[PDB]
């Protein structure tokens, strides 16, 4: 149960080395990943940003998988967050439905060479 | 390439190769022997001798320690090191306790007939010691000048990590080093588990036994030859192994190890530690030598390190079969 | 990258050097202006101000741009923190556009002496 | 004006000159001599000592450790600084490792005849060891009684700052003072970097080589005179820079300082090691001296000192033409 912490900007988060590991492949889910981040003189990982958002990014891990975006928090810079932790592409996508969004489907042109070129004007 | 290497990340730098006394010092060889040994790797560079309260009940310090009074070598160009754990047949005299680290360590001391080891060791983990009493003993004993630096082994990296962390904790000083056994036919730990710690907390690693205690050599191809360790009275464990089933496979992979020391123009044992050295984690080699001639064949190991190339090595795994999944 | 900590009434914040320098001429980017607030016992910047609002003075600088009012911090308040901290009036102006405002033209009086005195009561 | 200036912001009271031993001690000059230029500067209100492990292999420690012994000079009133980095051949009797930090001073101490130093430096900076490490030990050698402070030599401001944010981090002990180069041609670090580590942490400047180890003094304007340092056997170095293209622009620029000189009633050694003195940041400064002549006309430097103006400054400037851009 070796415990992590985590300085994100000045505010200190600390969890268990399992937790973080439910996620295989996230940033702080990846030794090799988070190695680049860590502080051997003070035994944490020191990321130089959004303290606001990373509540919920540690939650996620905690929870086993929600990933809920905090109140005061503007949605494109938490977007930018999980991206940044990669969280991956399947929580993020579970986000947006939440966060109100899905779809963004529809087939292109004809690909029928001309029948693709009128099915533009029409 | 570099002769001399930074123990891990701390400021003691160290001979890539390094002589214990196991066995050897006030055991197998005669003091004279030894002096001789020692003279040579140090007029070698070598600056790197390792030592332990349980080798010889003690006798091995004391004949490491006759040797460096009588050459009149300066102490700081010198680098001993000595492991504590086995100290005695009463139960206080045993462990990793503060009453064991700071009495093992001033006996040793006494012995060596020195002031200080540059690293003192923990020569195995405790169970039933906390981490921080360890910790703080170790710490205690560097702020009283009794050694320089601290280090761990035969510790699985999770110890070693719990070491470095309660270090931080409470502001004591973390372990610089683990001393790992590592050769050909024992590679798991140095290779998979301790690189991590090297890059994230500086612990660089000093292996021992570099010819499996003279089995890579290639010297028991054919049996246990007179005057050879395996022979030694005390030494079965170590006979029953090179003649046990598992031992023959070795054998016969020695065999095919020999064609690689033929295409790269060296001998067998000087390949066997030569590949120990080529990972950047390995900080120094400690060797191990019942004579001159083994002294002198071994050093020349340095110059086969640049010939390990990634073909090379590629191959050797090949012959070996046990390379360690990541 | 040399880390910088900054202490806002008890609430510690860190981030690196880099960071501030990438804005020169505010008070955390000009080492001669920050100077004053440096505690040598600690090796921190201290500041005796409002602690909601710095999270957002902060991330100015982390985003590289981007100055967000929190959502539970007084517009009167805020404005008072973005001119200590000296952001410069291009980026407060651009604040208070975002914070929904701008304008603020007109040219005045005529300026002819007397066609300026005709034109005021009518 | 005030003989008596704190080093950097620390308690330590320190005259604004001091007198050190490269060279000279132990070497050029006789035992006698040297003796009679601590005598003189002692006598005079001179309280600052400077010397090294490197100087004259540890003769020049000798020499200074004689002279204490033998004047009887209560020790309290003097303020001897030694200089730790290289200290033998051997691989570990160099560098700002925790063995050699210790073992360093330790010889240091041994060959001056003391029990502690003052200020302990770091003769430079060690990119082989981690700072955590150096600053224990110079922390280590404090709270054992062998040193009351210390300090670096030809550091960055980065590498101080980092220096005193480890000592911190982990509740040690920060250096108070860096042993830089400053002379009229040679002040960027100290007019550029330094000021803010004064204020900032503290840190106070001790500098060296204020007349570029004679250059400066006006005696090589027309050639190498005899038995001067640029004479020297083994400072060929020294010769090659006074005769070289930049050699004769500075010995040009001398003879226009010359005029400044006598509008200020002063000899040039005086008005360039006074000038050194102009500066907050600076706490003192570290004198050379081939024999007595020397040492009584450099002291005479304190004198003109109230005389330098913003105008003269700002002259001299033009001369030099190479202020630092700040
Ligand atoms: N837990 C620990 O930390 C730990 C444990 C064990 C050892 N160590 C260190 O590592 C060192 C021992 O390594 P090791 O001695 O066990 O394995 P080696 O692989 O270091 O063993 C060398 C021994 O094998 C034989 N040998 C060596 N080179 C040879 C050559 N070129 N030709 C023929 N025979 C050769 C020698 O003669 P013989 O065959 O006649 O004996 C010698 O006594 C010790 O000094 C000790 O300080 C540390
Ligand atoms: N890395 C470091 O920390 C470091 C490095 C170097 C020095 N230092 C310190 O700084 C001190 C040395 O300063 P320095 O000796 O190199 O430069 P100076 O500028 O201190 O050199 C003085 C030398 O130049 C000549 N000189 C001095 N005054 C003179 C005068 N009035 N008239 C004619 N000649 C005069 C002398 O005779 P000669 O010309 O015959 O020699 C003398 O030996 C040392 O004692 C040392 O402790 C520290």
């Amino acid at each position: 149960s070796e415990r992590v912490v985590i300085n994100i900007s000045g505010l200190r988060f600390e969890t268990q080395l399992k937790t973080l590991a439910q996620f295989p492949e996230t940033l702080l889910g990846d030794p090799k990943k988070r190695m680049r981040y860590f502080d051997p003189l003070r035994n944490e990982y020191f990321f130089d940003r959004n303290r606001p958002s990373f509540d919920a990014i540690l939650y996620y891990y905690q929870s086993g998988g929600r990933l809920r975006r905090p109140v005061n928090v503007p949605l494109d810079i938490f977007s930018e967050e999980i991206r940044f932790y990669e969280l991956g592409e399947e929580a993020m996508e579970m986000f947006r439905e939440d966060e109100g969004y899905i779809k963004e489907e529809e087939r292109p042109l004809p690909e029928n060479e001309f029948q693709r070129q009128v099915w533009l004007l029409f | 390439l570099q002769f001399y290497r930074n123990l891990g990340k701390s400021g003691l730098r160290v001979s890539c190769l390094g002589l214990g006394t196991w066995v050897t010092f006030g055991g197998q060889i005669t003091d004279e022997m030894a002096e001789h040994l020692m003279t040579l790797a140090y007029d070698n560079g070598i600056n790197l001798f390792d030592t332990a309260e349980v080798y010889a009940a003690g006798k091995a310090e004391v004949v490491l320690g006759n040797i460096i009074k009588k050459k009149g070598w300066r102490r700081s160009s010198l680098v001993i090191t000595t492991k504590i754990f086995w100290g005695g047949k009463a139960e206080t005299e045993r462990g990793l306790s503060r009453k064991h680290i700071i009495e093992g360590l001033k006996a040793s001391l006494e012995r060596l007939q020195l002031e200080y080891v540059d690293v003192v060791f923990a020569n195995r983990p405790d169970p039933n010691t906390p981490m921080e009493e360890t910790v703080r003993a170790m710490t205690h004993v560097i702020n009283q000048g009794m050694a320089m630096y601290w280090g761990t082994s035969r510790w699985s990296s999770m110890e070693i990590m719990e070491a470095y962390s309660v270090a931080r904790q409470f502001n004591l000083i973390p372990p610089i080093c683990e001393q790992a056994e590592y050769h050909m036919f024992q590679r798991e730990k140095v290779e998979v588990q301790l690189p991590e710690l090297f890059h994230k907390i500086g612990v660089g690693a000093m292996t021992w036994s570099p010819l499996a205690c003279g089995i890579v050599s290639g010297k028991y191809d054919s049996g246990i030859p007179p005057y050879s360790r395996a022979s030694l009275k005390g030494y079965q464990w170590l006979k029953d192994k090179i003649l046990s089933e598992e031992g023959r496979r070795q054998q016969a992979k020695l065999k095919e190890l020999q064609a690689i020391a033929e295409r790269l123009g060296c001998t067998l044992p000087q390949l066997a530690i030569a590949w120990c050295l080529r990972n950047e984690g390995v900080s120094s080699v400690l060797l191990g030598a019942s004579n001159a001639e083994q002294l002198m064949e071994n050093i020349g190991a340095i110059q086969v390190l640049p010939k390990l190339s990634s073909s090379i090595v590629h191959e050797i795994d090949s012959i070996l079969g046990n390379k360690p999944y990541s």
